[PDB]
């Protein structure tokens, strides 16, 4: 099919919450909508003049195609099949130049629609600039490289938007979805064997980043002289927590039937705070044929869903994000009787599992011992990291908190306890682990004894309309929504095969339950509990898995006691002067914020013991807000998740994953969250492996015995050696134009920093450094590409030429001990790096996978001082026994380098600053002036070396490290990639977080240089972007 | 030093030099690549260099299940409690199971056919993809495991994944043993050598060393003399399958794509059953497909299998022909006329004396395969002795031998005694007409063929726990 | 080794209870005759130029193959009493018994 849609950009008045009456929302307190929607002489209101994509019938733009009303402000539904030459006729009636730039569809430079430096003539720059009163024809093509992968379904999620200054057009509204699908999956533009198709876009669309924002204020605000644009509360009222624009559940037309085979294309967009967790209330969904409930959406993240409509009623599609959930990021939908016409299962009353939990209040000390175990430093050490949290004084509470939490009882009387054995010793702040098989019927007798009404919200089981924990609506006695301080309610959940794990998922899956009256506040009180829904014929009578040795439940999260209802109590009870307690102070809020793992901080969680030969099945889950971006790391051990082998697991509010592991190294290891402000913030722990199997001389398997020479050397690091890529970009955007990171001004540092990196030397002399060849020139700040093949023995003969102690160590690589010894100024040491099968790729991993080799002297500060490098652990017959191989290998580290958190800040303040006597490290403007947003350590199209040929196989190893604000959405222009063994999955916008390491296989064909960037507003504007050169044959 | 691209004789390489007037390799500066086997004790000035067995010596179907714990786990289906071995996640052979692929970095598969993009298979042993006929046997046994685990789930519902897998593993392992000892070994050794070296089993002897002798790694390579120069594919009526009924063997090595894209494993098993093997004759030892073009598609130069065998015995420091003769209580010819008498072939004795100068120096494989075959057997007296001795030790020194008491019950042993390879093919493929027992003798269609319906299937009754 | 076990271990360990590694994987082969090396303990025959074995020059493996193994394929004799499956069980069986590792 030659498809010809006629896109048109207009400038219309858009209603964010189109009423019309009358809603009560989850945790929303009525008189709170007006924070974002009410119009006065200071607030802009609910209506906003915005740029919008519209579909038209004719080359003559006079009559529009009506858009689905659930689609909101998004551009018209564009679909493309494998080999379809889809044309796009864009017209711009708007007052400013825009564009059409599309994801995951092949285009020539004459039809990209994304402006940025790219040594190209005018003819190939006409698409890049479409002014008012202009028309352009965008010739697109869905190729074999671009179409859905093997493991994908028939259709996959894609997008399109205007691309002069990426985010500022999107925030102005210009964002439309594309639905890329296989060659013959569609009939009448409708996917074969699909009842309904709905597009869902979660985006806290920030109107402060919109062009028209300026012309939005002249009209609706009664006083355009009393308003500052640098005003946080004015900036808060304009951030629109919106799924398709319609905020506070104002989203309409979402009408679906019973047994309706419904497809969901959900994608996230915005900025750093756009940390999304979508969930369908009492609905079962499937991704890549895996059972899920909570999706995680982030800027430009492309994701699809298949759900069989079940359990009729009027439900909720809410944002997990507890801050987003208290900002009306919700949407109602109806499943109706029409009536079926099939049932399936079936089994309401069968296997009856009965639990008798009860809520109660206690003194919960986070670090019971009173000592940070990692160093033996105590919690009240002067000035220290842990001091700020664990100080008890005038206005600081200390280590103890009053917290309502779940605890299980044996029977209906609630008089005597079911006691916690050695297994339940690790749970702590977590309540009882509730577990079920497929076919069972779970009944929970909840006896609340706390002075606030509560409930229980299970995630992973089906529950009827009158057994739901939370309340929400389009329109005494003890119920399900409300369980008063004195009351008792009996829940009744159903768990069939329509909500249970399918063939593709492992035996048990990680799930969770939490009180659902005000989950933005109830959870932070500690009313969270682990769940474990499992298949038919699996668990023993006691509850565990057959032939699985240990079962662990870790719930790493930032417990915000400020959000706790027991805030007023904890103030009165532990602080010396309760009168002086300032709730609206930013130093006080960070104290009650307690970065923990199961309610334990700094390594105090026990009960995490296992032997050398156990079948360890970790069940993880998380909660919280846009700060909860986790990277839970297991040192010296590798787990298997869905045939993907990692050591670092990623969590976001309401994520729940089941990791499988088997210990091989004896020792006291670490459960440290890689997130650099959580780690020093209190999210690091200890798990132990004993010896319960005779030693027995092993090491009979050494198919390789390599030796490498690394050195932590110091040189001046230039983040932008030439700022010439910066000017052309801004110029081509008409932009102006200040740079907070690079410009020097009066006292700031600029681009040049004295940093410490690894480098490759010839030998033991450390006199002749290895020369970095053209193919390996893309490394930048990163060290030499270490290659290890399953069965190798990698020798690192490290030297520390730096002036202070550093250390070399890898991710997931097997070592001898549980400790990495630091090396000193002048010293030489040898670090044995063993490469077993478990340190290699999994059956669903691409044979060449990356690991991050780092430093253990100060993994927070050394990281930001410049210690990072890629380890490439491949399979076996890859090496060619030589070197040069026709499989281009690129490694890219996506990290916001916090120059503040270096060992050489005070040396950067003295050497390069014009006026050092005017630098206060505690200024946010200067702290921002030193967070250089750089891939591989190079900003604003500075990263060279990226060059490949037409008809090449180009490997991309993407490494994620850093902080809470280090969520990075890696996007390639002009071409997509393919993940999963054999390249079964395909995507052009990937999710890279502090801890994730992934190979991406790209098959390029179009010649020319292409924009390579993260897709986060701030980060893009922070120069986190480069290019790659695909050249045509000789 | 890279042994694959360099002809320099430095560790861990030992390249085979090229003689003048070589029928193929014209450049005497060239060589056939060769990696010395891994030493048991690297860099020792004390130990005498010995080599490592990466597998369990026992006949326990380790080629199916693996011999190391990481692999053995990864070969199982951990997505349920059915006790299954993982199957391919992209392809099926007419709705029947294949092997889980392994990622294409640059494994030998993506080399046999570039555009097909079929990687090597993953099995209990790293060599399952070497020839498609071998692949077909791996696939066959993997199907039989999953079939046995299924039937055992219905017969014993209380059983979990572990119990099902172990019980199905215990069966497959016993089936490999029965076929090997009952059908295969008498046809290798002949009646006389069978009676001598493999007497009737009595019970398990804990004083019998079950380890594979270094020499067996070379001596059992007699099978290289049985290789036909083609892979033979036959259709459902056992007629040549078009358009490639006879694929030269140098185009099938590591050709995993032929299993996946060229009709599955049925035309292969049929071709194995209804085509004769090559006979080992004294002037017709081994075909040029393995002598001249071994692994031609997956490396820089065609290898010479017989020459590698000889280079390997030296690498392993194996004594010569006469030393093994003396070990076996066999007379040692010292002159050319004596070697002529022992080989019952003077012309070949001469060729050997021209090469080696004395019979003492003849490499074990060459001397072994040169000896005239025993009646109703396919090795000579020296190989018979080495091969025979090895399998007696593997039988008598296995605690889990299917006939050893307590391994199986009496009724289980009785039920197992009814298995056969033909029946396994009947139970796990789209093939409905198979060879008459003995499968290793029959090979003429339709003379030596019966229908699957005539063969009783295995009775799992005595496996009911009740 | 446990007192009781109905199933084999994967490694083969504990099959012999008196010597539990016998037959197990990743162990040195047994030697039925003492090893014959050019230096008597490691170096293979044909490693050092001019160094004879048992008083005679070591023949190149490739030359023995050319003069003794090589035959024209049109002279090939099909076994009238063995099938190609006889060849294939042999290889399958060998792979149940031994694999001799080399450096990658
Ligand atoms: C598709 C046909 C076959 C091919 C391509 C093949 C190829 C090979 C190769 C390349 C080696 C290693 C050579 C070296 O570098 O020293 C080898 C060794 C071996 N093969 Fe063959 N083989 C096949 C058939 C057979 C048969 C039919 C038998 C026995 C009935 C056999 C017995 C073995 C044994 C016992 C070894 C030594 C294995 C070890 O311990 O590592 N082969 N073969
Ligand atoms: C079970 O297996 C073991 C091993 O085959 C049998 O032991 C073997 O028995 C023979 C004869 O009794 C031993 O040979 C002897 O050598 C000595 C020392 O040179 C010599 O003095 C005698 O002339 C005799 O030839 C052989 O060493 C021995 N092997 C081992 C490993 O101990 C055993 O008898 C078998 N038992 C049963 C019940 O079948
Ligand atoms: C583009 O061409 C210009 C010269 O016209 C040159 O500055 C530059 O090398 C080219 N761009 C890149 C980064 O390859
Ligand atoms: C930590 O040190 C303080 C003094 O700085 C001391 O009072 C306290 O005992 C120490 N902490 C503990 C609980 O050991
Ligand atoms: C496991 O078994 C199920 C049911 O037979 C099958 O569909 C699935 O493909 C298997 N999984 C693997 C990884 O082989
Ligand atoms: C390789 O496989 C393809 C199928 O992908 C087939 O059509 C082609 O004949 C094969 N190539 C050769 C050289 O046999
Ligand atoms: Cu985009
Ligand atoms: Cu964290
Ligand atoms: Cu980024
Ligand atoms: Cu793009
Ligand atoms: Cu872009
Ligand atoms: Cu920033």
């Amino acid at each position: 099919k030659e498809k010809h849609y006629y896109i048109g950009i207009i400038e219309t008045t858009w209603d964010y919450a189109s009423d019309h009456g009358e809603k009560k929302l989850i945790s929303v307190d009525t008189e709170h909508s007006n924070i974002y929607l009410q119009n006065g002489p200071d607030r802009i209101g609910r209506l906003y003049k915005k740029a919008l994509y519209l579909q038209y019938t004719d080359e003559t733009f006079r009559t529009t195609i009506e858009k689905p009303v659930w689609l909101g402000f998004l551009g018209p539904i564009i679909k493309a099949e494998t080999g379809d030459k889809v044309y796009v006729h864009l017209k711009n009636l708007a007052s400013r130049p825009y564009t059409f730039h599309s994801h995951g569809i092949t285009y020539y430079k004459e039809h990209e629609g994304a402006i940025y430096p790219d040594n190209t003539t005018d003819f190939q720059r006409a698409d890049d600039k479409v002014y008012p009163g202009e028309q352009y024809t965008y010739m697109l093509l869905a190729t074999e490289e671009q179409s859905p992968g093997e493991g994908d379904g028939n259709c996959v999620t894609r997008i399109y938007h205007s691309h002069i200054d990426a985010p500022k057009d999107i925030a102005s509204g210009l964002i439309g979805p594309l639905i890329i699908c296989k060659k013959d999956s569609l009939d009448k533009e409708k996917e074969k064997h699909i009842d309904r198709e709905f597009v869902v876009m979660f985006s806290v669309v920030d109107e402060n980043f919109s062009w028209y924002l300026e012309d939005n204020i002249k009209t609706y605000c009664s006083e355009p002289e009393k308003v500052d644009k640098d005003n946080e509360d004015f900036q808060q009222s304009n951030r629109m927590y919106s799924v398709n624009g319609y905020t506070f559940g104002s989203l309409s037309g979402l009408s679906m039937c019973a047994e309706d085979r419904v497809k969901w294309y959900l994608f996230g967009m915005g900025n750093e705070v756009d940390v999304h967790a979508a969930f369908f209330h009492g609905q079962a969904l499937t991704n890549k044929n895996y059972r899920i409930d909570t999706i995680n959406l982030f800027p430009a993240t492309l994701f699809d869903a298949y759900m069989v409509a079940q359990n009729p009623g009027e439900w909720m599609l809410s944002c997990q994000n507890l801050n987003h959930l208290k900002a009306g990021l919700q949407a109602f939908f109806q499943v109706q009787e029409c009536n079926k016409s099939s049932s399936k299962d079936n089994i309401r009353g069968k296997h009856v599992r009965h639990y008798y939990i009860a809520a109660e209040e206690i003194i919960w000390n986070y670090a019971p011992s009173g000592i940070d175990i990692f160093t033996k430093e105590n919690l009240t050490a002067p000035g220290s990291d842990s001091a700020v949290f664990f100080e008890q004084g005038t206005t600081r509470i200390g280590g103890s908190y009053k917290k309502l939490v779940y605890r299980e009882y044996t029977d209906a009387s609630f008089t005597n306890r079911k006691e916690r054995g050695p297994e339940e010793e690790h749970l702590g702040i977590l309540g009882p682990v509730i577990w079920a098989e497929v076919g069972d019927t779970i009944r929970v007798t909840f006896h609340n004894k706390g002075a606030y009404p509560l409930s229980i919200e299970p995630i992973g089981v089906r529950f009827n309309k009158n057994n739901e924990g939370t309340y929400y609506s389009p329109n005494v006695p003890p119920s399900a929504s409300h369980v008063a301080p004195t009351e008792t309610f009996t829940y009744e959940w159903t768990v069939p095969k329509e909500v249970g794990p399918t063939n593709a998922d492992p035996v048990c899956l990680a799930k969770m339950y939490y009180s659902a009256v005000d989950p933005t506040k109830d959870i932070f009180t500690g009313l969270i509990g682990p769940m474990k829904i499992c298949k038919k014929g699996s668990l023993h009578a006691n509850g565990r898995q057959k032939d699985v040795d240990k079962e662990f439940y870790l719930f790493p999260t930032v417990f915000d006691e400020n959000e706790s209802l027991l805030l007023e109590d904890n103030i009165r009870m532990f602080t010396t002067a309760p009168d002086q307690v300032d709730k609206e102070d930013e130093d006080f809020q960070e104290s009650n914020k307690m970065h923990s793992m199961n309610g334990f901080m700094y390594g105090n969680q026990p009960g995490l013991t296992m032997c050398k030969g156990d079948s360890v099945v970790w069940y993880l889950f998380s909660a919280g807000n846009e700060a909860d971006v986790h990277g839970i790391y297991f040192s010296g051990n590798t787990y298997l998740w869905r045939g993907e082998r990692r050591d670092t697991a990623n969590l976001f509010p309401q994520t729940s994953l089941t990791l499988h592991m088997w210990p091989d190294t004896e020792g006291t290891f670490n459960v440290e969250c890689l997130t650099t402000d959580h780690y020093t913030g209190g999210m690091k722990q200890k798990y132990t492996v004993n010896q319960c199997r005779r030693q027995s001389e092993d090491s009979t398997f050494y198919l390789g015995e390599r030796t490498y020479y690394i050195a932590a050397v110091e040189v001046e690091w230039d983040y932008s050696p030439q700022r010439e890529w910066e000017k052309e970009l801004h110029h081509l955007q008409e932009q102006n134009v200040s740079n907070a990171f690079l410009d020097k001004g009066e006292f700031y540092i600029g681009s040049k920093y004295k940093k410490v990196v690894y480098r490759q030397y010839t030998d033991s002399t450390f006199r002749v450094p290895v020369e970095r060849k053209a193919e390996e020139e893309h490394l930048g700040i990163l060290g030499p590409q270490l290659h290890a093949d399953v069965g190798d023995k990698v020798k690192i003969i490290f030297k520390n030429m730096a002036t202070r102690p550093y250390s070399i160590h890898a991710h997931g690589v097997q070592t001898e001990s549980s400790t990495v010894t630091p090396t000193l100024p002048g010293e030489t040491l040898t670090y044995v790096w063993k490469i077993p099968e478990r340190s290699g790729a999994g059956t669903e991993d691409s044979a060449c996978i990356p690991w991050a080799y780092y430093s253990t002297v100060d993994q927070v500060k050394d990281l930001y001082s410049g210690l990072i490098g890629p380890l490439i652990v491949c399979r076996r017959p890859y090496l060619k026994v030589f070197n040069p191989r026709r499989k281009l290998e690129f490694a890219l580290l996506f990290l916001v380098f916090d120059e503040n958190e270096s060992w050489y800040l005070d040396d950067n303040i003295k050497t390069y600053s014009d006026h050092p006597e005017k630098v206060n490290k505690d200024d946010e403007e200067f702290i921002e002036s030193n967070k250089m947003h750089a891939i591989n350590g190079r900003m604003f199209g500075n990263l060279q070396g990226l060059t490949m040929h037409v008809g090449d196989e180009v490997n991309w190893y993407l490494m994620g490290m850093g902080n809470e604000i280090d969520l990075h959405t890696v996007h390639f222009h002009g071409h997509s990639f393919q993940y999963k063994h054999r390249g079964v999955y395909s995507s052009d916008v990937f999710d890279i977080f502090p801890g994730t390491y992934q190979t991406l296989e790209m098959f390029p064909r179009t010649p020319g240089i292409w924009l390579l960037h993260c897709h986060v507003t701030d980060h893009i504007h922070a120069g986190m972007e480069t290019t790659y050169t695909v050249l045509q044959n000789e | 030093v890279n042994c694959e691209t360099s002809c320099v004789q430095q560790p861990p390489c030992f390249p085979l030099k090229i003689p003048p007037n070589d029928p193929r390799i014209k450049n005497q500066a060239d060589c056939i690549p060769f990696f010395r086997s891994c030493p048991a004790c690297p860099g020792s000035n004390i130990t005498i260099r010995n080599q490592i067995n990466a597998l369990t010596s026992f006949v326990d179907a380790s080629m199916v299940y693996g011999s190391e714990e990481p692999l053995a786990r990864n070969l199982r289906n951990m997505s349920n409690q059915l006790g299954l071995l993982a199957v391919n996640q992209r392809f099926q052979d007419n709705g029947r199971a294949l092997l889980p692929f392994d990622n294409l970095h640059d494994d030998p598969c993506l080399l046999t056919n570039r555009s097909a993009r079929i990687p090597c298979f993953l099995a209990g042993d790293t060599r399952s993809s070497e020839m498609p006929e071998l692949t077909s046997m791996h696939t066959l046994l993997l199907r039989e495991h999953n079939r046995l685990a299924t039937e055992l789930k219905s017969l014993n519902p209380r059983w979990d994944g572990e119990r099902l897998y172990q019980e199905a593993r215990k069966i497959v392992g016993a089936m490999v043993q029965i076929i090997t000892y009952r059908d295969y070994l008498p046809l290798v050794l002949g009646p006389t050598a069978m009676r001598k070296y493999l007497p009737t089993y009595r019970s398990y002897n804990d004083s019998v060393d079950p380890r594979i002798a270094n020499v067996f790694t070379n001596a059992f390579r007699y099978g290289h003399t049985l290789i036909q120069p083609f892979m033979f594919r036959l259709d459902n009526r056992y007629q040549p399958m078009e358009p490639n009924p006879r694929v030269p063997l140098s185009r099938v090595f590591f050709a995993s794509w032929r299993v996946v894209l060229e009709g599955g494993i049925d035309p292969i098993l049929r071709g194995l059953m209804a085509t004769p093997a090559k006979l080992n004759r004294q002037n017709q030892i081994a075909v040029d497909e393995i002598r001249e073009r071994l692994f031609e598609q997956v490396m820089r130069i065609g290898l010479d299998l017989p020459a590698l065998n000889m280079q390997r015995s030296r690498d392993h420091g194996l004594p010569g022909y006469n030393a093994w003769r003396r070990f076996c209580g066999l007379p040692q010819p010292e002159t050319v006329g004596q070697l002529g008498t022992v080989l019952r072939n003077l012309k070949l004795a001469r060729k050997l004396m021209e090469q080696y100068g004395t019979p003492n120096n003849i490499d074990i494989w060459m001397g072994g395969v040169s000896e005239p075959l025993k009646r109703k057997g396919r090795v000579g007296p020296l190989l018979a002795c080495i091969i025979g001795t090895q399998f007696r030790k593997l039988r008598d020194g296995d605690r889990f031998w299917w006939e050893n008491e307590g391994v199986f019950s009496m009724q289980q042993r009785q039920a197992l005694a009814q298995i056969s390879l033909p029946r396994i093919i009947c139970d796990n493929t789209g093939i409905t007409t198979v060879s008459k027992n003995n499968i290793f003798m029959s090979n003429s269609y339709p003379r030596d063929f019966v229908n699957c319906s005539t063969l009783p299937a295995l009775n799992l009754a005595s496996w009911r726990e009740a | 080794c446990p007192e009781q076990d109905k199933y084999r271990t994967i490694t083969g360990m504990c099959n012999n209870r008196r010597s539990p590694t016998l037959g197990a994987s990743n162990r040195a082969f047994v030697r039925w005759l003492p090893a014959e090396y050019e230096d008597g303990f490691s170096l293979p025959y044909g490693w050092t130029p001019g160094v004879k074995r048992n008083g005679f020059p070591v023949a190149l493996a490739r030359a023995v193959s050319n003069e003794i193994v090589r035959f024209p394929t049109d002279q090939l004799t099909p076994d009238q009493e063995r099938s190609l499956m006889f060849m294939q069980w042999g290889q399958l069986l060998d792979h149940d018994l031994d694999f001799t590792p080399e450096p990658a």
